[PDB]
């Protein structure tokens, strides 16, 4: 003798409707930064409400394209507005903003997320809001090329000696990095293959410089200082995750590029020291030439 | 030193403290209006327990700045029975107030709340509201509920089928619960008065469900009489083609068919033939099978038993086949004729294959036929290698062996027999031949770890893993209780548990990955094993497996899949 | 059907949402002022948890109605890990944080950081500053530290021995510790020695603090040596005792004395002697005792190797006397030399023999001279009957036997001599007499309800209890397998399971006041007794103990204290 209750179930469309422009005030509303008013009970009751006569369809396009119009009509015009000068904050800044607004919505549409996501198999309202804000703002036509100038730039004014916001560059690399959702790969695709090949080039052509310029004991010491210095920049400004291939293009080009020019280096080579007896130059030969193989 | 102390009963003394406050009545900060009534409660506590909460009262929005909270869509006693639990972690219910728990539950996203609510109704489960029951838990998509609320159904067919609400079932539940192999049934007739009853009304009574009718279930003079009482139609044709399936028995592992065979999962080992050492070695002629629901030794009366022992068992469409069989307890000489056993037909008919100059021989068979290797004949080395004809059963010519080996170790490595061990002569030999089925030839393959006669191979891993042997060509003839599985695909003797018990010839049977060994005879000992140990490759733990109730050497044993009335009793 | 539920993991899954919003940030409401800082933290959790929080957060003081609260006295990183308590139920610690946050812990009355507190501190203890540790101690008025820094300074009597501030150590507690009887040392010169360090100067060496020397547990060899070199003091009228107690071997159990005592903790069952029935067909003449520590029949002390099968046994203030004997279910050996082990001296004496060498009865170690019940001889029905005190040794004449009573079983209970049914001969009988102490005569007791004879009679719960028995009730001269006792002391029959094995001519011992059975030949039961079962008091039931691995038949066992000395080395 359960005796279970009867319930009845309506789907009119015009009061379904209703709810939906409602919820979509709602959400423009918390987009413009003004949720300090906006009550909480009745946006997740409504939003229970559309789960249970199964209109989750509508609720998912409808977000779409609320977030989707939203990111580009004010995002978009206002980095291009933004891209000469001051690029890097503004967009630090919409980054941050749309992080917490989809935060807010996510926190408001828990029961969707938790039944209809799950039952259809799509992607949550978080990774729905990344996927969206790198489709549409991070990998532009422009603005990718733009950052990556900016950013290439930044390191080769690192490189030369001058001072640039290492904050920054972390945040950037950090953003770069969860914009992939599931790892590293936006960050290898846009970012690592310039900064690995423009890096390449610099080392080749101060290897050669230092080659051409003096003898094995300075080859040695600006090897040192330039493994410092991007060793350095890795642990503060770069991600730690993109060491590896530095150090191998360094051992590549400013030592192994380099080796035949140690090979046959004057007053300072093998012969040189074994004829002088030395022991110091010996040891840094020796330390030099464990990194390169062979 | 840094050591780090962690206590376990600091959340208990926390709740109850919370508890004693709340109690009190005194430090409360929030009020929820539900309905027109008043409850004071703890924000931080809520905000703590559940998301619904957390997000109300830490997202940011209005509700920062409200002293009372209003509450719509839920009940006053189901926010009670909440709070209690939130403040207790035990929560009471009752047969009244149970659909509006369940509901608001279901409202605010609390997993173990729901499911408490869920086992409470299953356990409670009414018959005359069942339909009222899947309505719920469609609306509410509680995928957790429909599950088992099926496997119920599927125990209690015979029950409900008489209840109208059979027929008011929808047609693809009906279906879906007629084809799943785990209604509990005894006979095809109960299933074909199912399907009557849901095909026709019960007036009437005093097509689609048939597609899901077992007919090869029925016996031959019950599926004759159908025909002759059924009117022409070509449900006539398909009994008529049943009843000739069932007059061509030993062609039964020949004709199999999804609905040829049978509607359980008791897969479990069953041991025929062989001889037992107590009180006298014999080729016995009933089946001791060692039956893990009930965990003992059934016992079961083996049709058409041939007297063989140690002979090669083949177990294909459900269907049980001997092949060769020494029967040195009872005088050396290889036997012709075959015996089959049909657990599918509840039955076992004789399946007598071709001449097979061979004993101790296993075939693996790939497709239509089956391909075996090396051989050892009555008591001697042989290398008369015979494959079968299941279509036939017919004990035809195979590929030669490379050479004679006497109660050698051979196994099935991934479509590839691999024959390792073996007594060429009196002479143990240590070489080992991968003939290959598709290949049809020998091939290189691991050495065996000991170079000895008499000594089992099981299927562990894939690989074929050596394991005891008693013979004097080991060193001595003493137990060998050092275990290394040959593995072929790794081509080498990995290391594995060590044998608990040494003896030689013993019987391998692989239950869910735990590859037994019982029976055979221990050179150590003197006299047959009667005992087993039970150990897991994957696990590697090995301990003492079920104990026979009489020592045995030279039997034969199985695992398959047998009926659940047998398992049952 | 109403039904609770109640769950099991919620509790730390409330506590884990709790740090996870501490660590977010939000909710905070309260700020507390430690050492001129600021950390801000939640008032529910601290009026929930503590109970120095809640009576300021919730005793309706001024803290109601104020944001900020400013502790004083305690340290900033004390409440920040004792927050951290709070929220994780962890607790990290250190080498330089452990004395700080004991202050803390201490004040605030929260038991689980001071015990985990005082663990870690006991984890690091050392013989450098131990005065700093007892000065902590006592200053805080802890006592679960000073209950096991005693623990620590005597199993490490030695080392601190050598300590320069051992000599710092008041007199009263030095006094107390080596008084106590945990103190390990293989001897009692190494103690004296200590002493006259802690009372004189090394050099000068080399009171009341040697008073604790236990003389009589030293060897007498040494002290003629040192009574030539002692100085003048009464010391030398001890040194003399121990010369007069040495030449007392008969009177040692009579010329017992408080320093006599045994400065060890060893009590259990030593079954040493007898003849051994199975697997050995042998009378046993090496004296060994089983270890109940190790729980194996170890080897021990061969103190008064008896030549006797089932002889007879009692504990005189720590002493094991025997003497008597009979086996006649295998055979009697009747004997007349009674034998005395001294666990004290660990030596081995002739005790007084007994007026006649008569057993198969009951002994009750009662007053002046233990006194036996009944009585009969090796195998016959006999009216011996006499009261024997080895350390006094005298033999007097004791109450006979009322009935006709051979092979009578019987226990002290209630400090009274009883016994329980008898035997006249062969034919079981429920006639018992009660020998009353004062009286000295049979005096008629209740009736035992089974008629068991040459059973074990034993005092459990200060009731007596037998098991098993050999006499008429099993049909032969077998063991009767049922169980059935009557305590008349209790008035009551208490009902107890089955003995495993037959208690015939056995050896009963009762260890931590639960007897228990091992040993003995069962006819009826088809087997011997090759398993002990010890029946608990409590549990009402027996439970398999140690079995002995020789299924012997008549060899005794005492029950006693020995020196644990030899069981730790």
């Amino acid at each position: 003798k359960m005796r279970i209750r009867a319930f009845p179930m309506t789907m009119d469309e015009k009061y379904v409707n209703s709810i939906w422009d409602l919820l979509k005030n709602a959400i423009q509303e918390i987009q413009r930064k003004n949720n300090s008013g906006l009550s909480f009970e009745e946006l997740y009751r409504n939003a229970y409400t559309m789960v249970l006569h199964k209109h989750g369809e509508k609720l998912y396009t409808g977000l779409r394209e609320v977030v989707t119009e939203h990111l580009i009509n004010k995002v978009r015009e206002d980095v291009l507005n933004s891209l000469n000068n001051n690029f890097l904050q503004t967009l630090n800044q919409a980054w941050n903003d749309h992080q917490t607004a989809m935060v807010m919505i996510r926190d408001i549409l828990m029961y969707m997320d938790r039944v209809y996501v799950q039952q259809n198999n799509v992607e949550n309202v978080y990774n729905l809001g990344l996927i969206i804000f790198r489709d549409q703002v991070v990998r532009y036509g422009c603005i990718r090329d733009h950052l990556r100038q900016t950013l290439l730039d930044m390191i080769a004014r690192e490189r030369k000696g001058e001072v640039v916001d290492r904050g920054a560059i972390r945040n950037a690399c950090q953003m770069l990095m969860i914009l992939g959702l599931e790892g590293r790969s936006v960050y290898e695709e846009d970012f690592e293959a310039p900064f690995l090949e423009m890096s390449a080039e610099f080392f080749q052509m101060e290897s050669q410089k230092f080659l051409a310029e003096n003898s094995a004991s300075v080859y040695i010491k600006k090897v040192e200082a330039r493994i410092n210095e991007e060793i350095e920049r890795v642990m503060h400004c770069l991600d730690k995750s993109t060491e590896e291939p530095i150090v191998k293009v360094v051992e590549r080009e400013l030592i192994s590029k380099h080796m035949k020019t140690i090979v046959e280096m004057e007053n300072s080579g093998l012969v040189h020291m074994l004829k002088n007896g030395k022991t110091e130059d010996l040891g840094c030969m020796y330390k030099l030439f464990s990194r390169v193989p062979n | 030193v840094n050591n780090t102390y962690r206590s376990a009963q600091h959340s208990q003394a926390l709740l109850r403290g919370l508890l004693a406050l709340r109690d009190s009545g005194i430090l409360f900060d929030v009020v929820l209006v539900v309905e027109g009534r008043h409850i004071e409660a703890h924000r931080i506590l809520l905000a703590a327990s559940c998301d619904y909460f957390r997000g109300m009262f830490a997202g940011g929005l209005k509700e920062m700045e409200q002293e009372e909270v209003l509450i719509h869509g839920v009940s006053y006693n189901a926010m009670c029975q909440i709070l209690h639990f939130i403040y207790t972690s035990e929560l009471e219910l009752s047969l009244s107030n149970v659909q509006e728990t369940l509901v608001a539950a279901c409202q605010l996203q609390i997993p173990e709340i729901i499911h408490f609510c869920c086992d409470f109704l299953m356990s409670w489960v009414d018959e005359e509201n069942i339909l009222d029951v899947y309505r719920l838990a469609e609306l509410f998509d509680l995928s957790r509920l429909t599950e088992q609320l099926d496997t119920y159904i599927l125990k209690n067919f015979v029950a409900f089928s008489r209840t109208d609400k059979y027929r008011q079932l929808p047609l693809e539940k009906v279906y879906s619960l007629l084809s799943s192999n785990r209604l509990e049934v005894s006979c095809e007739t109960e299933v074909y008065e199912g399907a009557l009853l849901y095909h026709y009304s019960l007036e009437q009574v005093q097509p689609k469900l048939l597609e899901t009718v077992r007919f090869p279930l029925m016996e031959a003079e019950v599926l004759q009489r159908l025909h002759d009482k059924l009117d022409p139609s070509p449900l006539r044709d398909t009994v008529a083609s049943a009843l000739m399936y069932h007059r061509n028995e030993s062609l039964q592992p020949s004709l199999q068919s999804p609905q040829t065979e049978l509607r359980s999962d008791f897969q479990c080992v069953v041991g025929f033939g062989g001889i037992h050492s107590t009180p006298s070695t014999v080729l016995s002629d009933q089946a001791k099978y060692l039956n893990p629901l009930l965990g003992e030794w059934k016992h079961f009366t083996a049709s058409l038993a041939p007297r063989m022992s140690n002979q090669g068992i083949a177990v294909l469409n459900n269907f049980v086949y001997l092949i060769g069989g020494d029967n040195n307890v009872q005088g050396f000489r290889a036997e012709s004729r075959c015996w089959r056993y049909d657990p599918r037909h509840n039955r076992w008919f004789q399946i007598q294959s071709l001449q097979q100059e061979h004993a101790d021989l296993s075939v693996c068979v790939v497709g239509r036929y089956i391909y075996a290797v090396a051989g050892r004949d009555y008591h001697n080395d042989l290398n008369a290698v015979e494959r079968y004809d299941p279509a036939t059963n017919s004990w035809a010519y195979v590929a030669p062996l490379k050479r004679e080996v006497y109660a050698h170790a051979g196994a099935t490595l991934e479509g590839k027999m691999y024959i390792t061990c073996g007594r060429r002569g009196e002479d143990y030999l240590k070489e080992t031949h991968c003939y290959d089925p598709g290949s049809n030839t020998w091939h290189t393959l691991a050495d065996g770890p000991v170079r000895r006669a008499w000594h089992g191979m099981a299927t562990l891993l894939n690989k074929l893993y050596v394991i005891g042997g008693s013979n004097n060509d080991a060193g001595y003839r003493r137990d060998v209780h050092q275990v290394a599985c040959y593995s072929c695909t790794s081509g080498q003797w990995s290391s594995v548990c060590p044998l608990p018990a040494g003896h030689g010839e013993p019987g391998i049977a692989v239950l869910d990955n735990r590859i037994y060994v019982l029976g055979g005879r221990s050179h150590n000992r003197g006299s047959r094993t009667g005992y087993v140990h039970i150990y897991d490759v994957e696990k590697d733990c090995w301990e003492e497996g079920p104990q026979l109730d009489n020592s045995i050497s030279g039997l034969a044993a199985c695992v398959l899949t047998l009926p659940r009335s047998l398992l049952l009793e």
